[PDB]
């Protein structure tokens, strides 16, 4: 997956 | 004008191969709030990390904006070959920053024959299309 979210 | 409903802008991180700690764009003025490109490498195999940050630095918690954003990694030798992803996020101030830990892979960002990377130095752009803000300009 391409890890879609916030940084942190 | 920094009222202005969208923007492209770019920043150039120099001695990418070293990147170690997230690094930030200066800012570029949409909807008169400040964007910035942020990039850190990440790892789960090692990954680009690649957000757009809204409005960060001010200690409001009033704001909100929406906006929907193409964020791109530059291929110097042939623009067909960058690589984009896009996003849609309501960013305020608990959800500032909005993109994707594994953006592309590293090996591939710093692959000299792919064509990401001169000189140690990789550009990443952003459009951002953003709506009206809320809970700033009252």
């Amino acid at each position: 997956s391409p890890g879609e979210g916030p940084s942190g | 004008t920094s009222w202005r409903s969208e923007a492209t802008f770019q920043f150039t991180v120099e001695r990418f191969s070293r990147l170690s700690e997230s690094v930030l764009s200066p800012p570029c003025f949409v909807r008169n709030l400040p964007w910035k490109i942020m990039v850190m490498p990440r790892f789960y195999q090692k990954s680009v990390g690649f957000f757009l940050q809204c409005n960060a630095e001010s200690d409001s918690t009033s704001w909100s904006c929406h906006a929907q954003a193409v964020l791109k990694i530059i291929n110097y030798r042939d623009d067909e070959k960058s690589f984009s992803r896009r996003i849609s996020h309501l960013f305020f101030h608990k959800e500032n920053d909005w993109g994707f830990s594994n953006f592309m892979a590293w090996s591939e960002v710093t692959d000299p024959e792919k064509g990401f990377i001169d000189d140690d130095k990789v550009t990443f752009e952003v459009f951002v299309q953003a709506d009206a803000p809320h809970g700033v300009a009252w």
